[PDB]
């Protein structure tokens, strides 16, 4: 439930940025929760459906999926990118380095619900969405 | 004179399958090197096997052992 | 059909340069790219693109965004950058070494904060070589000598891809003729990544727990090991005992590190007691930390800036006469969350996906102006964006690997007719902001 | 990236969109390009409009050719009963004169003309081919194994019938169909009469729901024995049948089995990391939720 | 046509079954995939010509599924088992209803090999030396279990006859022997026993040299694949004791090396490795096919690059004149 959780990189996702950020790989790429098989079982998340992925900073809904890269049990991970930090907090520590891995946050199983595109997400954030 | 595929689709470009392999570490990296042909070579970002018609692998394991994102599989039965 | 040898790959910190292209008849268009990776194809197939901006483009009133001429956003961003009272630059994690002293004098005349992705990337780090010190060597050492590869925190195989197959693990270097067989590589990280599955050890260790493991690592060197707990951060003590018994024995490590030490709980604590337990490890055998830096020329401002200002990162220019740096108080996140800025500027990077959303929140109050190739989210949300050529690609220079390596990056296509670079920019706009008097 | 235009009946896109929706995106992600035909409609469906009338049954099917034939593309399907509409009146038009003389001067008052020059290919045909996508490519595609979980093939009849006009092989226990479900990470079963029509054909369907309900209703029985757990199909007029029909007999019988019917790019998706919601699952008669409890 | 010739090849767990159908009588050659090393002293001797050798190193690392160390083309077999008899490790067997039954034994038609193992138990001392050292799980100590690693078999004071004072002697609790159809005349305990109390002897004579100039470095199959682990990589010279000679790639133990051919069959080098055996030691008198035999494991071999196109999914090696 609290839930530990880091961001960190993939291929495929170094691959979509040089693609594009706003292309349909990038979004394939990025929306995506990697998180344990066990902790899915526990919290009642149908493997590939949309959650709500909910901390102190934020809010963003995802789609969970399980990663190849054994994450233990308590744990996830949101390829780096518009969507995680939509919620990653801004505590900085006085070092600049903001809370990129290591902060807590709860997992909501949301189906029915669309994820929001980079565009939407980042222009939304700000007040520029026009479309 | 084994059969390897290279999963093209998850295939990252790493080159760790190219300079693992010990029929390609045969032409810089012994003495008097005997055959100075190659199985892999990145081309495209994807590791391609210029060893077509399965003439030089060995089936050795190093490639299959070697690549970070299992992506070959190596065939151990005639082709 | 004109194969170009000696190319540089401009993304990872690998800064590899083995790249081959196949360019076309004309010189304009890139046929096929050999011997990189993934990621670097896609920034050749990119770079070689037909539709691709030429001109800057302003934020009309309506809220669309209309062209005009480079002159024209020239003295748009000079205006502003003198009336503002504190700007704020940042970026040049992707730029050539030319592009970094440019802009140093931009800022040097308008009076502003100049910084750069080392903030926010290993800059954490930094702070830590501040406090003990940089036990290092180059690439060619590790794969010419090393015995014992250590990735703490780090996952070459999906950050840094051509990491193992060139320096690190699979080369048959000078000393270590046989290659990949007598290298132990021990890979610590909570998940099990890619490069632990190719390494032959793995500490599973628990995020955030880091400090804890060094702690343990560095009694066990120091002799008195038996003092420890019996597990440490989930660690089991012989496990810990077994791994500090080959980095004793190694005949030449190397240690390297990421964001499971630049972007946990202690950001530049754990860096630098990783830096003691190497410093420590010298001791009876040769060890050498080193940090996976993640842009090609990331590596770059800190150096053109350490021989201009003295200081890697975070520069406090407003004095005009002295520079200050203190990360706490001068690093971009921080000033934005402060609202402390009064222009953010983007050279070389992409704030506004990369940033936490409420720093992007509290930076977008002022003017955005942005400095890049083609189009991401910061050029979404500026107000105006300036096109510029691409390193390594429609444009030469210096770069900086990992290790601070200088590399010659090589032009492979003319950049699109009209498109100038960064350090023609940013000399263009030093040029009017002095015929603006200031 | 292999470029086909893709035929699209009247079930996929009207009734299950998620086959359709699946369709495009696994075929992308293997190399397999599907362009949408430029207003083609029902391939005159071979038994409720064959049985009333076989020369505007090859008119109709000879329109949809032209169709693609005018984009000069090679159609892709992935439905039986059109691929025996398409590929047949295609293949009949190909050889037979007299048959051409006649549909081109019906079509030229239309201002269009058949002259015979694409081919028609059925999806997982295409998957299955060694030059287009192979079996060991839709492995490697495959991310999501779906492992554990006991899966019956539904063939269908108008693929692979009659084998003197196809080239499929062997009709009396083919196991090609058999193998890309297994490429999937799914063990397929086998069960009592694999090859027994579903009853849908023909307009049965329409004409005698108790006959079809019954011919449907003995397939259920032995998948049911065999102990299936899904049943994947390569014919929406099947799905059709073996997912509405469930609940006919459920109501008109008293026999209750809830055995989900998917089709082969629904499951294929799934193997693929492609969500239910994204499939449409919550248009199926028949619950797909064990199935996806079994495989998630 | 005719069906009941049924012909079988299914591969049941670890054990890969190669079967012959008739209505009541069968023929089950075996083969069982976690003993193999990937010699060939199964290919060269097979009289009918059906056993070829596979992917070794990789079946024998474990990175291969699909395969076994060698393939045997069950409708060219004839089911005499010399295969059987020839294995020097024996992980091949012929049964012919249910029952291990060699028929070509049983008439005396060939001879088999003679390792010639024992342990004078007036000698050994119930040491463990020899169970470590061993490199295939071929010694059957049969001792009890003192207080180390156990309770007590006797006690500690019972492992050693004491009158409760002196030793009465000795003590040699036990019975320790080797298990003769497993044992590969490697040596390793014969060598390292503490009282020199076993007699083996090696199979096969002769001598092979290794061109380390010629190694590619990172390619240990030939170490992986050793089953008398005589291969190793030398260690590197720790500095100021290099004394400017560098380091050898690859070497052998010829006091272990048992002859065998795994490493030649394994290496994807050009010639690194050169093999051949002189004197095989047989009890059994003699028979022209095993004069046959003799001549076919006796010709000298070496590994090969680019070999023929035409049997790909096979080794192939050089003949040396
Ligand atoms: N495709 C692609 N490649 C890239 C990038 C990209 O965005 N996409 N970014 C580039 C740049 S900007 C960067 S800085 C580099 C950096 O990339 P790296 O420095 O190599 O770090 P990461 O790739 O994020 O993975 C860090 C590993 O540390 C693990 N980790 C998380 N928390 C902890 C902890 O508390 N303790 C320990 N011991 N480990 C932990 C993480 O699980 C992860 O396995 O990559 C560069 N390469
Ligand atoms: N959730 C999460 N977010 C993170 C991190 C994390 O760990 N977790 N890590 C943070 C860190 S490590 C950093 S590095 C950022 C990295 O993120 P960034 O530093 O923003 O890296 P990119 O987004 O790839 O920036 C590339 C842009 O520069 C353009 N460019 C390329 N060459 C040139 C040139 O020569 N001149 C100019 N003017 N532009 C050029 C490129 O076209 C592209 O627009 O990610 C950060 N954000
Ligand atoms: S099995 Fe060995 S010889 Fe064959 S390609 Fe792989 S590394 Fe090369
Ligand atoms: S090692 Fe694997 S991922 Fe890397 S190039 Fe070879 S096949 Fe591709
Ligand atoms: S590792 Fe980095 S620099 Fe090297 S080819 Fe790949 S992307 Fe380019
Ligand atoms: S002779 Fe060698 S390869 Fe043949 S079965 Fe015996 S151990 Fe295996
Ligand atoms: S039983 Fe005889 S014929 Fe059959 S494989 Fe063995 S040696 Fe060859
Ligand atoms: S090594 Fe010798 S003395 Fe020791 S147990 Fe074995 S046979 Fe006995
Ligand atoms: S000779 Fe070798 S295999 Fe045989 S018992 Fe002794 S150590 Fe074991
Ligand atoms: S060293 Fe001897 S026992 Fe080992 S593989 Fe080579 S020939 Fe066989
Ligand atoms: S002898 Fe063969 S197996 Fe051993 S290192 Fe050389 S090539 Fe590799
Ligand atoms: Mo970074």
């Amino acid at each position: 439930k609290t839930l530990n959780m880091i961001t960190q990189r993939a291929v495929e996702e170094g691959i979509a940025m040089e693609i594009g950020k706003t292309s349909r790989q990038y979004f394939d790429a990025c929306s995506i929760i990697e998180m344990n098989e066990q902790d899915m079982k526990e919290l009642g998340i149908m493997k590939n459906t949309n959650v709500r992925v909910k901390s102190e900073s934020g809010e963003v809904v995802v789609k969970a999926v399980v990663g190849r890269q054994t994450c233990y049990p308590g744990l996830c991970h949101i390829r780096q990118g518009v969507w995680a930090n939509q919620v990653v907090p801004p505590r900085t520590q006085s070092t600049g380095a903001p809370q990129y891995s290591g902060f807590p946050v709860t997992v909501e199983p949301v189906p029915n619900e669309r994820l929001k595109t980079a565009l939407e997400l980042v222009q939304g954030a700000v007040g520029m969405w026009k479309g | 004179a084994f059969a390897v595929h290279v999963n093209m689709e998850r295939c990252t470009g790493c080159n760790n399958c190219v300079v693992a392999c010990p029929v390609n570490a045969l032409e810089l990296n012994t003495v008097n090197p005997s055959s100075t042909d190659k199985i892999y070579k990145v081309i495209n970002g994807d590791a391609v096997i210029l060893d077509v018609k399965h003439e030089l692998c060995a089936g050795c394991g190093i490639c299959v052992d070697a690549c970070p994102y299992d992506v070959i599989q190596l065939s151990g039965q005639p082709p | 059909p004109k194969v170009i040898e000696n190319v540089g790959c401009p993304y990872c910190g690998c800064s590899c340069d083995d790249v081959r292209i196949t360019v076309s008849d004309d010189g304009k268009d890139i046929l096929e790219v050999e011997n990189v990776c993934a990621i670097g194809t896609e920034i050749f197939k990119h770079g070689c693109s037909k539709d691709r901006i030429r001109l800057p483009r302003m934020r009309q009133p309506d809220g669309s965004m209309k062209d005009i001429s480079y002159e024209e956003a020239i003295d748009w961003t000079a205006r502003h950058l003198l009336k503002a009272k504190k700007p704020l630059m940042y970026g040049f994690g992707s730029t050539n070494c030319e592009g970094q002293a440019a802009a140093a004098r931009v800022m040097e005349i308008a009076g502003g904060m100049l910084d750069n992705c080392a903030t926010i990337c290993h800059g954490p780090s930094f702070l830590a070589i501040f406090d003990n010190g940089y036990p290092s060597c180059t690439l060619g050492e590790v794969k010419n000598r090393a015995d014992v590869i250590v990735y703490w925190g780090s996952n070459p195989a999906h950050a840094h891809p051509r990491h193992m197959s060139r320096y690190s693990i699979f080369p048959r270097g000078f000393f270590t003729g046989k290659g990949q067989k007598k290298r132990t590589v021990i890979v610590i990280d909570p998940r099990f990544t890619d490069t632990a599955n190719v390494a032959d050890y793995h500490l599973q260790v628990k995020q955030g727990h880091d400090y804890e493991l060094f702690n343990a690592f560095r009694m066990v060197i120091h002799g008195h090991g038996k003092d420890l707990p019996d597990e440490v951060a989930g660690i089991k003590k012989e496990t810990i005992l077994e791994v500090a018994e080959i980095m004793k024995n190694a005949r030449f490590g190397t240690t390297f590190f990421g964001m499971g030490l630049t972007h946990t709980d202690g950001r530049n604590h754990n860096i630098d007691i990783a830096i003691s337990l190497t410093r420590d490890l010298n001791k009876i055998s040769k060890w050498t930390i080193m940090a996976m830096r993640g842009h090609y020329n990331i590596a770059g401002p800190g150096v053109v800036w350490s021989w201009t200002f003295g200081f890697p990162y975070c520069l406090d220019l407003t004095k005009q006469n002295h520079a200050h740096m203190n990360p706490g108080e001068t690093s971009s996140v921080d000033m934005a969350m402060r609202d402390e800025v009064d222009m953010f500027i983007n050279i070389g990077t992409d704030a506004a996906a990369h940033f936490p959303i409420p720093a992007v929140k509290q930076l977008k109050k002022h003017p955005w102006v942005t400095i890049d190739p083609s189009i991401n989210m910061a050029s979404e949300i500026s107000d105006l964006h300036i096109p510029v050529c691409i390193c390594g690609v429609d444009v030469g220079g210096i770069v900086y690997r990992m290790d601070n390596v200088p590399i010659q990056f090589r032009k492979v296509i003319e950049p699109p007719e009209g498109v100038m670079d960064d350090e023609t920019l940013l000399n263009k706009i030093a040029d009017r902001m002095e015929e603006l008097k200031a | 990236m292999h470029e086909y235009a893709f035929f699209l009946g009247c079930i996929a896109p009207n009734r299950y969109p998620g086959c359709e929706a699946s369709a495009i995106k696994t075929s992308e992600k293997v190399g397999i390009k599907l362009l949408p035909l430029k207003g083609a409609s029902c391939c005159p469906a071979p038994g409720a409009f064959g049985s009333i009338d076989l020369n505007v049954w090859y008119a109709m099917a000879a329109r949809n050719l032209v169709l693609a034939e005018e984009m000069k593309k090679d159609i892709a399907l992935i439905c039986n009963g059109c691929y025996k509409s398409i590929w047949e009146v295609n293949h009949i038009l190909k050889h037979n004169d007299e048959l051409r003389d006649n549909v081109n001067e019906v079509l030229a008052e239309i201002d269009m003309q058949f002259k015979g020059t694409i081919d028609v290919w059925h999806l997982a045909e295409l998957y299955y081919d060694d030059k287009v996508c192979g079996v060991q490519k839709i492995k490697d595609s495959v991310t999501t194994p779906l492992s554990g979980a006991k899966v019956a093939a539904h063939y269908g009849c108008h693929l692979m019938k009659p084998k003197k006009e196809r080239h499929f092989g062997d009709t009396e226990n083919p196991m090609w169909f058999e193998e890309l479900i297994g490429a999937l990470g799914a063990e397929p079963i086998q069960y009592r009469n694999k090859m027994q029509c579903c009853g849908a054909g023909g307009g049965v369907r329409g004409y005698d729901i108790v006959h079809a309900l019954d011919i449907t209703n003995e397939k259920l029985i032995n998948i049911q024995e065999a102990g299936a757990d899904a049943i994947t199909e390569l014919c929406p007029f099947c799905q059709l049948q073996f997912d509405r029909g469930q609940i006919e007999i459920k109501e008109k019988f008293g026999d209750v089995y809830n055995i989900p019917v998917l089709h082969y790019n629904e499951l294929l998706g799934l193997a693929q990391g492609m969500s239910p919601q994204d499939l449409a699952l919550d248009l199926h008669a028949i619950d797909c939720t064990p199935f996806l409890q079994k495989v998630l | 046509s005719t069906l009941f010739p049924k012909y079988s090849k299914t591969t049941d767990g670890s054990k890969v079954i190669m079967e012959q159908r008739l209505l009541q009588q069968v023929n089950n050659l075996i083969l069982d995939n976690d003993i193999c090393t990937g010699c060939g002293i199964c290919s060269e001797v097979c009289p009918e010509e059906a056993i070829s050798v596979g992917a070794v190193g990789g079946v024998r690392r474990g990175l291969v599924d699909d395969a076994a160390s060698i393939h045997v083309d069950e409708t060219k077999c004839s089911y005499c088992g010399v295969c059987v008899i020839m294995c020097p490790f024996s992980a091949l067997a012929l049964k012919v209803d249910g029952e291990e039954r060699l028929p070509i034994l049983e008439k005396e038609g060939f001879p088999t090999y003679d390792k010639g193992t024992a342990i004078d138990q007036d000698k050994c001392v119930r040491c463990n030396i020899c169970d470590d050292v061993c490199p295939r799980d071929a010694i059957d100590r049969d001792v009890p279990l003192f207080e180390g690693e156990d309770k007590e078999g006797l006690a500690k004071g019972q492992a050693v006859e004491l009158k409760i004072r002196t030793v009465v002697g000795q003590k040699k609790l036990g019975n320790v022997n080797i298990i003769d159809e497993d044992c590969c005349t490697c040596r390793w305990c014969a060598i390292n026993c503490p009282t020199e109390a076993i007699t083996v002897n090696k199979i096969f004579e002769g001598e092979i040299t290794f061109h380390a100039e010629k190694c590619p470095g990172g390619c240990s199959t030939c170490v992986d694949v050793c089953p008398a682990n005589a291969i190793y990589l030398p260690t590197p010279k720790p500095a100021k004791d290099m004394k400017g000679q560098i380091e050898a790639k690859i070497a052998v133990n010829k006091d272990f090396c048992i002859l065998c051919g795994a490493c030649v069959n394994a290496c994807p080098g050009e010639d690194i490795i050169y093999l051949r055996r002189d004197s095989v030691k047989i009890k059994g008198k003699e028979t022209d096919l095993f004069k046959k035999i003799k001549e076919k494991l006796f010709t000298p071999r070496t590994s090969k690059v680019k070999e023929q196109p035409s049997l790909a999914g096979s080794v192939e090696l050089k003949a040396v004149s």
